[PDB]
């Protein structure tokens, strides 16, 4: 009846901790020499083989909504960005008055009212003995009118930030990135085919490597992320709160075929030392607005599922209203993306209009053909200079790709705000698009992970003793 | 690959024989694959300073220190060895009421340490500073006999 | 005979300089106000610090060539520059100035011209516009040029290159702890009274320093670490002259100062986003910066210091308390940062007593408020200051808005012996001291030495090996 | 007993028994070892980038496990790694210090008996891996 | 100083002398040229800074691991002691079957491992699990 | 029957990569250079340095693919970048320049125009005032723009940014140790003749590289190493003639040059403290810079390498040596730095000589020591030295006060073999070659190959578990 300590390596026994992640992305990325893509120059190969240990009898607490990954790898992309721009040209010296005309010409129908601009100036190089007009091309969304004199124009953010023109070279196509932990650290994923992101998770298993995630960063829609299993699910920090978003994960993906279709030259003008301003030189042929193919039925079946997903959530004899944006900074306003490289605001309104009610909801939509289902077209523009999210300051310029441009991105999920508008005695449930925020596109796949540190030392009493 | 998923089944039967096989394999595997991805990568020479390069290199040192600590834990204690080892040490009453099957068949590891924290580091303690110090003594008093 | 014995962890440390890192208390994370300098980066305060006492111990220290002084002293300069470092260079500004000594002759003001409105023309973001702008200096930042009236510059223009500070960074200092890398310790003097050089009486260890709060002073220590029963005088030559004498108190002493202007912070944009940040006008009267001081306090302090003085030079001595010689103003006038904003006082009135050889003794009492006036010290604000080792790499002080108050503890002096063609007057003169942040550092690092721990043994026993 | 080195003033054979307390934290690092975990960052931000404390904080992380290593490579090479005391079969020359074992054990504190041996220090390390060389050749001779 | 001066002598000409003894000696030389390395420069602080500070740091690092993850594989198998030690494992003939006096008076070091380079990783994991069967044996003597 | 054996600190490598880390052995740090190349960061070398001899060993050498020579390429352009990091930008002085002739006409002068005393307008620190002023620039560094005989700029200004080397940093070549980090070793190959690549017979191995001096020189190898009793040519593969040849001499041939001037520096304040360095005048005559070579000495040499080429491509063919085709100024002319200045040398004179097979005959000496022993390098100077990889990044030189003479050793040569249509005639025409470092330092490390240590092993024994 004697009981001696006994010390134990490798226990089973973790515990909540926060700790460095690394990337780890592709061997076929490293191939080719790619090099532009600004993420892939460090990460290390990732295992070809997935290790996905299943855990049996756990039920592990899961907040994601408190989660340390996200504000981790939130800061590591917006430095990671801040980097990769960081050797590119400031394109201070831009901001001049500009003398811009109609489109270019009027050589004409016309379904342009100023997105050409040709805004003309006298800029200095780094010869800073001569004055240097020339002229560039600018969507209205960068140009800022001035003066009120008629044509005085100058660009968006001068008077309040600093513009950076991404280097030219530098591709924009986000590829899988895989975190990865420092060994004595495990990754815990909550493989139940249904979370509330809240509260703990039975179906469990565990990773030392996250799965792929592109670091696709959109507003309104979330685009190439992960898909939900069996059923929409939805996330939010506080559902009666109006002020906090709300993550709605689809089943099911849903192709966005956007586009540029004005085959463009792309001109290249010297300002400064070896620095370059690329802009864009003409558009060959008709300019034709950009815009996104959607599926009527198909996105119209989606938004009867998250309808009845919210019902179910607050009161499933309520109404559901959906508007667009109240109003605030475009990202939030209209449907932000970036498509091979070029960033298209596009005017979702159809896609939030459909309002629906408890006594409704009560069929899908089914196409008859087609010229049935005729895809909506959305009105899309081109927005060359981006202020980061976070401050006004360090505005990015995007260079103008050169040709067609076409992406085909799957709707994989949907950011939603409440509005609690004197409805009281109405039910009349309205959400609007919410996004703005690149945290809340990362807690929509870094939900189901959770890192915990490993502490494989423990003792317990057993009737063995030491020699003497 | 191999890592410790038992953690629902109780000390009682995993602790015995799965667990130790379970360990060995884990011990060699985030050996094997740690130092595979570093040695491939160290030939590339794609690490650098980078942002990435940096959360690289703060992370080969957690897991150097990780494994230093424990190391050299487990050596301070004797227990230079494999994963098992007994001391000398006796279980005091302060920490008991739980009969052997208890702690054992009924208590899995996470929920038995997580009673055992207020007395994490005078049980740790105790151990290095008892059966080590004889040990010394020990040894001193054979060799001069 | 007797055999080698290889012993591990013996506690046997040998003086060694090594890298350490900053520690400072979870509360000024909890804070989440943005790094004030020298934060962020630092690790949390172990809740309770180990103070281990070494007894039978007779370690020796070595102040003066102590290795944590430089070594910090490099920290205080690289984290000040990396803080300011992103923020904006105020070199666009170096303009002609057309100013005015005050914008309305209200008289009345106790300022002769301190306002001087300075309105320039500077190229906005927009490089095509020239815009008139105005701002409030302070005379020590603006060199009259060409004699003209009104032509006025800055006070560091082709001298030295201005840089702003990020308004969002505090200045607010916070007490930081020094802990070693494991393997290596902090010994801790427990002599109530040290010379600073030399065998300590109890000596103590910690893996981390008592919280430092990293206060730049001139003329004065504050916020700073308290003596023991007795005012200690530090010097490693106290037969020389130019050697910094370091004085620890034993008895804090309260300085109250504020400066009373309500003011508002106009900000400037000066190109691509770089906005400089200055004052748009003052709210109500004008009235100069001070700071309050107890007579009695002071002059008892005084009286302890003089008579450490006599001990250190003679019991026959007469001590003359004066002011400094002259030179730049960081040494010249007192000078510290209150809330974020440089005050430079004149603290003349301080140090002007001649003094008498049985004087002392006879400490003054307070006799009511009006009897103990405390002292006014007449301050000013230089927003410009220049590096101290360096000609090159002047900082500029954004303003504060609204009116700034501040009440830090004296807590310590540092001093100048004059080696005056005095010898047979025997009139000891201690000139205030400064300009220098290793001179602050070795007044609270003067108790800490770093040493390596060398775990490794030797011993021979008669124990053998096992063949 | 004694939190850390107490046995500093202690003689050789008091000092023994808290070698293990000095021993434990030669690489325990427990002020770096949590980073801001009360506030949920890791290693303040990732050191902040590469900010100066950051570099400090780092930096003085290799030396701590530098220095254990090189430690722990000595212990290896003379045989006796995972054992914190060992005997040698070098016997010990008179020559160094001709002191009785009473004076060192029972007078000799363990700080001031290491300025004595400082310069045979090098001499001694080296007499032990040639006879643990010696022990393999005549394991080698058994074989 | 103590190199792979045998490294052309055969496996058993250098296993009789050089690899028993002068090899450890060379682990203490790896040491010592460290020891004195890693104290004088952190005598200097000149050190520690990016254009070669980071190049040393990059090497220091790359010392430490390469040096633990041999420490481990010892630790894995159990021989964390002494650098010869035997194992339970046969050497299946299936692995070159070649007679000792190839394998020792005939191979060399560099060639022998190239030979069993197929075979290094499989008889390294087959060391390991046979130490956990002997482990299981000692828990039953317990 | 046999079990297989764990064994530890077996002689076993593996061809890797890895960092490697500079040593200096701190002599030039001790002397207070103020750090040049970084030696503030190389460690102290071994003071002896350990070559084990491999014997009955042939390993395989392959230098042109060595990792150490592109490591080092990139460690070199670190340096050089880290060193003009925080040194001046040379953005405001791209302007236009009104220039004399070279200083006055009171001069016999052979010169035409290398000091075009240019004048020009300029904004220093105070951003409202010009400031003309002269300062003197070689043609090399000024190019005619509009060429309305008169008006100048800079050659690289309109396309490259130029920042200007910081005084206090010297150039001056210093011996560095590349080391390995334990756990690997560098295998020196010590044939007495080798082929570039190729398995090698006698062989060594290192803890650190020999003392190498990172001097980058062009069409010449200065201050380099020696090869052994015969000069040996190397080329990745001599028979295509894109490829450049890599020739190594087995003696040295003193190289005495000098810049003949006595110059004053001096210095304009232009921005915020930023002092740009140029040269007041030139105190005396103008003696244009010159190299000295032995004319037998050179000769001698020339035929050793003639010898060597015609045994690459047979006995038949005669070796014809012509100038550089042309192309950048680096390559056409042969290019150092001299004691921290860099020079521009002619080199036509020393590939100016034809060989014929059967005119070989001996090499030709002098009884007479006077006269026709000197080749005097007519000497070019050129500050704004242009990137070798990249358009941009151009640096400037400052002038260096008074009389620069230097005397490097002429230790090898970089060839380019042509494909002309003499191919029938059978004449092998060699130029000098340049503009990639790469070259220059595979002149260094071919003898060196980096290998990884690999202490475990396995071996089947009769030993068995001691169970
Ligand atoms: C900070 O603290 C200091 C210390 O308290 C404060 O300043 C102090 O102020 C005191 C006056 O209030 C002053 O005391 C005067 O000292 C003068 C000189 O002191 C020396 O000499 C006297 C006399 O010794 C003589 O005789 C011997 C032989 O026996 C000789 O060897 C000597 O050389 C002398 O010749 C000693 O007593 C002292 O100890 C010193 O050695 C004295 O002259 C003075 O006496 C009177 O005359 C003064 C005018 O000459 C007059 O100002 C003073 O008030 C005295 O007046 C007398 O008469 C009136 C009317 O009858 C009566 O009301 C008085 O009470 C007094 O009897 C004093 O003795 C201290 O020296 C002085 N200390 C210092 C360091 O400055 C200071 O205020 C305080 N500051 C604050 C802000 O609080
Ligand atoms: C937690 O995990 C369990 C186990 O995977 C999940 O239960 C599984 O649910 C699916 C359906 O959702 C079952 O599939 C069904 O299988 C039966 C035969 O077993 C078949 O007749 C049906 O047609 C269908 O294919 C599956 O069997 C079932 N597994 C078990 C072991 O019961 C459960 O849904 C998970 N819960 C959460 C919240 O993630
Ligand atoms: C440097 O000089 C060496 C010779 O010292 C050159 O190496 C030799 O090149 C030949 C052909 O390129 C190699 O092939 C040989 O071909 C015959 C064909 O019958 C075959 O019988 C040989 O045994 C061999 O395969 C030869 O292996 C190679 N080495 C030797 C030692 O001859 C080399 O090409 C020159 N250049 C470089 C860059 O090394
Ligand atoms: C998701 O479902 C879980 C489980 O029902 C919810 O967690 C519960 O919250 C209620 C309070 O609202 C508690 O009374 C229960 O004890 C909780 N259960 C457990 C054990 O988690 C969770 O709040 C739901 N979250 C959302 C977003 O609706
Ligand atoms: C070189 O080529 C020779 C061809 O005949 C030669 O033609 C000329 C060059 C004459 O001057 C004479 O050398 C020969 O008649 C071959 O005969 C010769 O073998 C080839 N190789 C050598 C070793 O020279």
């Amino acid at each position: 009846e004697k009981l001696w300590v006994t010390v134990y390596y490798g226990v089973p026994v973790w515990k909540e901790a926060t700790t460095t992640l690394f990337c780890a992305s592709d061997a076929k990325a490293y191939d080719t020499e790619v090099h532009n893509v600004w993420a892939t120059h460090a990460c290390v190969p990732t295992d070809p083989n997935p290790q996905e240990v299943v855990l049996e009898n756990v039920t592990e607490n899961f907040n994601m909504w408190k989660n340390n990954m996200v504000e981790q790898m939130h800061e590591d992309i917006i430095s990671l960005w801040d980097e990769s721009l960081k050797p590119c040209v400031k394109l201070t010296p831009l901001c001049v008055t500009l003398n811009c005309t109609d489109l270019r010409n009027v050589t004409n129908s016309e379904g342009m009212r100023g997105e050409i601009k040709n805004c003309s100036f006298n800029i200095t190089t780094s010869i800073k003995d001569k004055v240097k007009k020339d002229y560039a091309l600018f969507y209205k969304l960068d140009v800022v009118p001035i003066d009120n004199d008629n044509t005085s124009y100058r660009l968006i953010n001068c008077n309040t930030s600093t513009i950076t023109q991404a280097c030219p070279k530098v591709s924009f196509e986000p590829i899988p990135i895989h975190y990865c932990t420092p060994a004595g650290f495990a990754i815990l994923k909550c493989k139940d085919k249904k979370f509330n992101g809240t509260g703990p998770c039975k179906n469990v298993s565990t990773v030392q490597c996250t799965h792929g995630i592109k670091p696709v960063v959109s507003t309104q829609l979330l685009l190439n992320g992960s898909l939900a299993e069996e059923e929409v699910v939805i996330r939010s920090s506080n559902f009666t709160d109006n002020a906090k978003n709300i993550i709605v994960q689809l089943k099911e993906s849903v192709e966005i075929n956007c586009t540029r279709p004005n085959n463009n030259t792309r001109k290249s003008i010297h300002i400064g030392p070896g620095k370059a301003f690329y802009t864009t030189g003409d558009i060959i042929g008709d300019i034709r607005q950009a815009h996104c193919n959607i599926s009527r039925t198909k996105w119209n079946n989606t938004l009867n599922q998250i309808a009845t997903k919210l019902k179910e959530q607050f009161g499933n004899n309520k109404t559901i209203v959906f508007n667009q944006s109240s109003g605030g900074d475009p990202e939030i306003v209209m449907h932000s993306f970036n498509c091979g490289g070029e960033f298209f605001y596009c005017n979702s309104t159809q896609l939030f209009n459909s309002t629906w009610n408890f006594n409704g909801t009560w069929n899908l939509t089914q196409s008859n053909g087609t010229e049935g289902n005729d895809t909506i077209t959305l009105p899309c523009k081109i927005k060359q200079i981006i202020n980061m999210w976070q401050e006004v300051g360090k505005a990015m310029y995007a260079p103008p790709i050169r040709g067609q441009i076409r992406c085909s991105s799957n709707i994989t999920g949907l950011i939603l705000t409440r509005d609690g508008g004197n409805n009281h005695n109405n039910d009349t449930e309205t959400f609007r698009p919410g996004g703005g925020d690149m945290r809340d596109n990362w807690r929509s796949e870094l939900y189901k992970y959770k890192v915990v540190k490993i502490e494989p030392l423990g003792v317990a009493p057993t009737k063995a003793k030491r020699r003497v | 690959l191999g890592f410790l998923g038992a953690a629902g089944s109780t000390m009682g039967a995993a602790s015995i024989t799965l667990t130790v096989q379970a360990r060995l394999l884990l011990s060699g595997i985030v050996q094997q694959q740690n130092n595979l991805l570093k040695a491939i990568e160290a030939q590339q020479h794609l690490l650098k300073l980078t942002v990435w390069g940096i959360k690289q290199l703060q992370a080969r040192v957690l897991t150097v220190e990780r494994y230093l600590r424990d190391q050299q834990l487990l050596g301070i204690w004797g227990c230079s060895g494999k994963l098992i080892c007994t001391t000398a040490v006796p279980w005091n009453a302060s920490w008991s009421n739980k009969t052997l099957d208890m702690i054992w068949n009924n208590m899995t590891w996470m929920e038995w340490e997580k009673e055992i924290d207020n007395y994490t580091g005078l049980i740790y303690t105790l151990i290095e500073e008892s059966q080590n110090q004889q040990e010394k003594n020990e040894k001193e008093l054979l060799e001069l006999d």
